[PDB]
């Protein structure tokens, strides 16, 4: 059990060993702007979503979904510019009991399709997938969802481990950019395998993101 | 001036042709790239993913999710496999659509092994062993499990061992195959037989899915680009 | 590993591709519409080919060595003769205002460089650099406020001419030097018409 | 033995030599059949020359360096004038999908090589290497289920033409760099027509 | 200052630009007036682009790579066919005398350099040095008793025609090797026209 | 003599080209230039100067 | 450019004639070849050996 701290927050982790670096590339600062590593970079923790039997998917993007969390949120409104790397730290506590498993797959440049802002940004609480709900197999652009796993991902088979981590560099054609408007990375969690359960247990199981902004930096702060 | 003889082949605009052109914008200063993560080299690295193998492929199942699970129930336990996947792996349907069968279809020709994995995703609980077999070139497919057996095989228990690997290697006699043959099935069959049905403890789920991944090896290489993507 | 070479990404794009078929007419004083000149902005995302080639990955950066293949054409049976005509093939750069009439003020602009092919000759070519704004061309971009390459226009230079005299012009665009990133999963040919 | 290099098989093989003439036709209006394009597999089985002396030998590899020479001519005597054509000439590599239209997919794919030759111009070339899947070309094989060089393609790009103007392209094969294996009995000229 | 280049004066001034369109007729013997030979004084004056960017500043020395795109048409529809025509393209540096008819002595003087440009082949080109008499060309000279960078005229060699044949000769000026000096506010678009 | 093979882009007038043309005063021997005060190496020289904002851009 | 001047025997396709021809495959990797045993280097090879002389050519 490696406990992890960042200021003010603190996780429990299995211990970090089945940890995706996505792209091998670890997140670095640039090689000019702030660079505001003081409380910005800790762990928010966004709300659990429940995995049920009938469960296609879910998905939020980076960094729409920290735009109202803390400070994160705040230097990236109030300045112009920004980057930052992640780490994604996708915990799913299940018993012994049930089976199933997690594709979480960190997608550069996810745009979705079934187009407006409010829509394409669910902010916190995240989107889902459907069999507006993009296609799930597809990722909403029409894709066949084994290749997929092209992407920067880790499995979730509730046998064997139960969380995945996915550090995250900062993937954009610009060396920074404004992060009010356009989100670099795209995280997608889709059921490989159907959530099934032993007769009256728990029918369904927790699915909790605790995203670390690492090596943000911003300009210019207005 | 310098005589010169102009040889055939001249003022012809050969497509695949190499030469120094005129620039347009001779003073413009392009845009510096910079160190993007995730940069490709090369087409093959994209093949040697691991992506995911649709294995029933029918009008219901096709085009969704339940295309690439394969259930494992303990059902009438029947000798013949849960699957027996041929591997023409631009021709075989199922291994056609993975990555590695994308870029097969851009090429002519191509050469080396395939990895095959599949991932038990069922109870933590479970129990049981499942033999993977591989038939070689010509070799019809097993039938039975004892058939199966005899030749290569690796028996799995899912216990123990959540996962199970296995590459397939590089047997033809040329050099290299054609990825559209003369309609003749080669080279693979991986089966999966039960060698014993799965065991599971108190009102756990007697249906399992292991789901399937495919990606070429190191050693794999392809040969003579063909575009055919055309509406 | 048999020399992977040919899958290389250079190897992979770099082949000489049919993106447009511009057609542009003799200026003609009988009835001759604004097909005088023909303009097409140059984009990928019309030839399905190239197209599906660069959504495998996310990024990238190309320089780009068109060349056009030009070929005429008497229109009617009055042929009789007309001598070897001239075309002006305009590559406006990205940003720059693209032409509206024949003979709009952007031809003779010193900015936009111009070839002027004469007909029957070996194939024009010039090699347009990477003329991204960003540091690499995006083919997915989930943002708010697609790319610019520029516009090609063509049109005949000739003017007092008796018979009509139809041309169209191959663009070949052979993208060079390409590097990507970020590969993605293939989309289906199904989805491009 | 006096320089014996001009019976080396080289100097032997290595010959200039006419393997098909190819017709294609304008893209008139008038009734103009599939004769619009012209299509060809390579194939030394129908030179008899060239044929006969590959068949001393059980075995081969060689390069090859076709050259095309095309001419033209008014179809009727309404000849007035037409302007100067320009011709595909694909080379569709073995294995790939041959060309089944005048204006099929193929002709634009990229994967395809393609020269575009100008009439009136210096004969066209390209040279296919060794394009078997095998280590040589196997003129004869005691075996079950003959071998691919690819297919020639010809077309005139030019569209709307008023005048009718048929074309033959010959093929001038040239086989380069040859190495051959196992000399054999040569067969008669008898049986070969 | 990332690679400042593009603005320097080299890359500011030294572009093609069209400066004239100079038409020349056939010497038929219909009714053919004085057109048979066109004569332009070579001055930036009438181009408002490039006489926009030099009076940015007060004193100049260039080069000057004249080129020339002539594109001809037969008049009538009386085509039928005519020869290729040649034509004499004579630069008349400074201080010379000017022609005055289509044969007058100037066309066969030495020291006029010419040149002699078949139809329907590369496009023609010189290089006037700096031809100035002071050491810098002055654009705006306070002062009492303009500069003098020569003349260009053109003419159809050709003498027995039958057939009119219009043409326009298109002057690409591309000012090579600037030196400019003394800035100054640049002059209005709108007092131009 | 040498073989050469004509590629394409030829007899192109490309505006941006740059080549070695033949010059039609060969003999003429050219005006030195002096040093005149004041010479620009680059336009943005010009823009290094602080010129006056108009700030009041009503119609009168 | 390099003035030159295009002497005759140009634009002329002498059968015989050896160049260095643009390859339409530039990218193809070519399938290497190996010893196969009985390589032929010189069409004299095949008179070196004994065949054998018919005789009797008549009819029958």
């Amino acid at each position: 059990v490696l406990q992890l701290t960042l200021g003010n927050s603190t996780i429990t982790t299995q211990e970090a060993a089945n940890s995706v670096v996505a792209y091998g590339r670890w997140p670095e600062y640039l090689r000019q702007p702030t660079e505001p590593d003081v409380a910005a970079c800790r762990f928010y923790t966004l709300d659990t979503v429940s995995w049920t039997k009938e469960s296609r998917g879910w998905w939020w993007k980076l960094p729409d979904a920290l735009r109202d969390m803390g400070l994160f949120g705040q230097n990236m409104y109030y300045h112009y510019l920004g980057r930052s790397g992640y780490t994604v730290h996708v915990q799913c506590n299940a018993s012994k009991f049930h089976q199933g498993a997690l594709g979480v797959f960190a997608v550069p440049e996810m745009c979705l399709a079934g187009t407006s802002y409010q829509n394409a940004n669910p902010g916190e609480k995240g989107g889902t997938f459907t069999g507006f709900c993009p296609v799930d197999y597809l990722l909403g652009n029409g894709t066949l969802l084994g290749n997929a796993f092209v992407f920067p991902h880790q499995i979730i088979n509730l046998r064997t481990n139960n969380c995945a981590t996915l550090v995250l560099p900062y993937v954009n054609s610009l060396s920074i950019d404004s992060m009010v408007k356009h989100n670099n990375w795209g995280i997608a969690i889709l059921p490989l395998a159907p959530l099934n359960f032993a007769s009256e247990s728990s029918p369904e199981i927790p699915i909790t993101l605790t995203i670390a902004p690492m090596c943000c930096e911003f300009n210019g702060l207005r | 001036g310098l005589p010169v003889m102009n040889t055939p082949g001249s003022n012809q605009y050969l497509t695949a042709d190499n030469f120094q052109s005129p620039c347009a914008l001779p003073e413009f200063d392009v845009t510096p790239p910079i160190d993007i993560p995730g940069e490709v080299k090369n087409m093959m690295e994209l093949a040697e993913i691991d992506t995911m193998i649709p294995f029933d492929l029918s009008a219901t199942k096709k085009n969704t999710m339940e295309m690439y699970r394969v259930r494992l129930s303990d059902k009438p336990h029947t000798d013949d496999p849960i699957l027996c996947l041929s591997l023409s792996p631009a021709s075989d349907p199922r291994l056609s659509h993975t990555m590695l069968g994308e870029i097969l279809n851009y090429y002519t020709h191509w050469a080396g092994s395939l990895k095959f994995t599949f991932l038990f995703c069922g109870s933590m609980m479970a129990t049981g062993k499942l033999l993977v077999s591989y038939a070689p070139p010509g070799a019809d497919p097993p039938k039975k499990r004892k058939e199966a057996m005899l030749g290569t095989h690796v028996i799995w228990d899912i216990g123990l061992q959540s996962s199970c690997t296995m590459v397939v290697p590089w047997i033809s006699n040329t050099t290299y195959r054609q990825t559209i043959d003369d309609s003749f099935t080669e080279g693979g069959y991986i089966s999966v037989f039960y060698q014993t049905r799965i065991v599971v403890p108190l009102s756990t789920p007697r249906e399992m899915d292991i789901l399937g991944f495919v990606s070429a090896c190191n050693d794999f290489s392809v040969r003579l680009l063909r575009d055919t993507t055309h509406i | 590993h048999r020399s992977r070479s040919e899958s290389s990404i250079e190897s992979f794009f770099a082949r000489g591709a049919c993106v447009t078929i511009m057609t542009v007419d003799n200026p003609a004083s009988t009835t001759n519409k604004d097909k005088l000149f023909a303009v097409w902005k140059i984009t990928y995302k019309d030839t399905v080919q190239l197209r599906r080639k660069l959504e495998f990955f996310t990024y990238s950066r190309f320089d780009m060595e068109l060349t056009f293949v030009v070929t005429a054409n008497f229109t009617e049976t009055n042929n009789g003769h007309a001598l070897n005509q001239v075309y002006q093939i305009m590559y406006v750069p990205p940003g720059a205002p693209v032409p509206e009439k024949w003979d709009d003020y952007t031809w003779q602009t010193s900015s936009n460089p111009s070839i002027f092919y004469t007909y029957g000759t070996a194939p024009a070519r010039i090699s347009v650099p990477y003329v991204g704004i960003s540091n690499a061309y995006s083919h997915f971009y989930d943002g708010f406020s697609l790319n610019d390459f520029g516009i090609l226009a063509v049109r005949v230079v000739n003017d007092h001419n008796p018979t009509k005299v139809t041309s169209k012009i191959r663009v070949y665009l052979k993208p060079k030097h390409i590097r990507v990133w970020c590969p993605r999963p293939p989309r289906a040919v199904a989805y491009y018409g």
